[PDB]
């Protein structure tokens, strides 16, 4: 016959395929001819406007006002929402606490010197212990949110480097495997976890994973150009395979911090150059409530 | 708007132009506490 | 109603052959970037 | 003249008074002639229903079911309601978590005996230290909500003794002045605001407050006469002189269990005849957010 | 924003940005002979890109 059940893995897009088939299951079809579909604009330009260093957002009971900014980017082309009723699995009504827990906080400060390698954070693992946020996300077994990430770094015009900061989704960590690669060695729960305080890499070049540096701007980020701008902010939206998941098991991503162009500047110019993480979840939902855990 | 003496320390008295204004200048730690003061407007303190 | 606190711009496009070439002059700063 | 300004203390109620006045400030004007209003079905009859025992109420993620109940009391018929725009002071947006604090919480059980004084606890001191209710009590300032107040206790068709449950607002206690009424002592932190264990009374005749247990009636309350339910309910509206207060410094009101009709039952029926207590937040709303404080 | 710019002839660019503007000497601009000023006979060779 012809006429089947509708068991494709691409089934539910805006781009069809034609096929061939006399299976009554659809997944047995051929994967037949390709539509070309295409959005270069999501990851090319997923920039703000599609003046602009002046600015100032506004979120819960903070504010932060950038001027030296370099525009903002909307990681992917996509706003942070709570979850739609279609997507959605779990049955309890979520809690959407609001003010208390989208709004700002303001994580340790390092400090960039000429020979830094660069530092890297993991979330939500970075807020599970603060405020309102970090309360709810041990209350509740589920969480789903979006973020707001600000960096910030000031320097006088008589400064120089640049700062790559970049959102690595599921940014799983590799070893060195005992150097020789005869060791089959595991990262200990502080260095995937490092908490709010983040972390150091070790090999920026392979960013700890077997990976090349050269090519995480395929991935929403922003410069720290210290002649141009002190500041950089990403819009992130919720990425996952599941609609929510355990803020305690799982990291959405990671944020990098890596000087590509290294800190310099002569002797006798301010030598502490700090730099600063502000982040604020977004569309903050939490499910399946019980009693707290802190992993 | 009016001046807010929010350096009103026991050692400016003889010198009360400098509770005028506080200073910033470059830390070599970070984070540190720049000043502090209540908000009480009708309070002994600053805003007097 | 006692209370008033309480009441994705990116899209597909189908590109079949690679997008043309069209001619130009002898002539707005569009070379300079802001990577 | 005659024409004034409007600053009398009684010029918001639906209860008008004739008046003679000759300065140009009303609340310099006489008491004048009493309009006669009367709501004698508000302490008398507060009652559910202005096959009642048998019931279920659900809050949040959990669910009661009652059926020796002896129906339901609204306190002062008002039932809890999230502070309105024209009352409210505090410019800053609440937060209103909803299910993760608007549900039923299981305090500690007491046991009850032949010889039992009584015993009260304080809103919100009880739950100040508990789930994310707590929290956010600690996280805010200010904080405002209703209650739902369930007290359960079951007994044999062969057991007697009548249990008065009662809420009394602002439940100050007092001291027995050192007995002979020259010692001006006070009642410690930790009498004053006993935690989820609440306390017991030592001269429930007075209430512990130089006030007759013989009138408490005149507050909304419900019996539990062993003979006939086995349970009571009493949904409690915010109250107070401000719109929202600290759930630290101040306890709007206290529970009160007393046995008015001793315990009583032949020896060999079970003796252990507990009282356990459930209560819900309703309309919680929290505002001025800062770091948490204990107390 | 006039010190702002780029001007593209041929296969080059120059980007100017702390520019004092563009002077056009005595108001007028280059352009090819005119028929009625012309005098010699041959067809003219205007190679364009290679030399402009
Ligand atoms: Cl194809
Ligand atoms: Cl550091
Ligand atoms: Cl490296
Ligand atoms: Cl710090
Ligand atoms: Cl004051
Ligand atoms: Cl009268
Ligand atoms: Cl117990
Ligand atoms: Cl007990
Ligand atoms: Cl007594």
């Amino acid at each position: 016959g012809s006429h089947e059940n509708s068991n494709s893995a691409s089934e539910g897009s805006t781009i069809n395929y034609t096929t061939i088939n006399y299976y009554k299951d659809a997944y047995a079809a051929s994967a037949g001819r390709q539509d070309m579909s295409q959005d270069p604009k999501k990851f090319t330009d997923p920039v703000m406007d599609v003046s602009d260093r002046v600015a100032q957002l506004t979120i819960g009971n903070s504010t932060i006002t950038t001027q030296e900014a370099a525009n903002i980017v909307i990681a992917y082309g996509e706003w942070p929402e709570y979850c739609p009723d279609t997507d959605a699995t779990a049955v309890d009504k979520p809690t959407r606490p609001d003010v208390s827990v989208n709004r700002f906080f303001t994580l340790d400060t390092k400090s960039w010197a000429k020979d830094s390698k660069g530092w890297y954070w993991k979330f939500p693992d970075v807020l599970t212990e603060v405020g309102v946020f970090g309360q709810n996300a041990q209350f509740h077994y589920l969480y789903r949110s979006g973020f707001c990430v600000h960096v910030q770094c000031n320097a006088s015009k008589f400064h120089q480097g640049a700062l790559l900061v970049a959102v690595l989704p599921e940014y799983v960590l590799g070893t060195i495997a005992g150097g020789t690669g005869n060791e089959n060695s595991h990262p200990p729960y502080a260095t995937t976890q490092p908490g709010q305080v983040g972390a150091v890499l070790t090999h920026p070049y392979v960013l700890d994973a077997g990976i090349p540096l050269s090519q995480l701007t395929v991935c929403p980020h922003q410069w720290i150009n210290l002649r141009t701008n002190n500041c950089a902010t990403i819009i992130v939206p919720y990425m996952n395979t599941v609609p929510f998941d355990s803020a305690l098991n799982h990291c959405n991503f990671g944020l990098l911090v890596i000087p590509v162009v290294p800190l310099d500047f002569n002797t006798g110019a301010t030598s502490e150059i700090p730099i600063t993480v502000t982040i604020a979840p977004m569309c903050a939902e939490f499910a399946g409530l019980r009693q707290a855990v802190k992993q | 708007e009016t001046i807010l003496e929010v350096n009103n320390l026991k050692t400016n008295e003889t010198t009360p132009m400098q509770r005028l204004c506080f200073p910033v200048s470059v830390q070599s730690k970070t984070g540190e506490l720049c000043a502090a003061f209540r908000a009480d407007p009708g309070r002994d303190g600053p805003w007097q | 109603d006692p209370i008033a606190d309480m009441i994705s711009l990116t899209a597909l496009q189908v590109l079949p052959t690679a997008a043309n070439t069209e001619a130009s002059s002898h002539r707005v700063v569009p070379a300079l970037q802001a990577a």
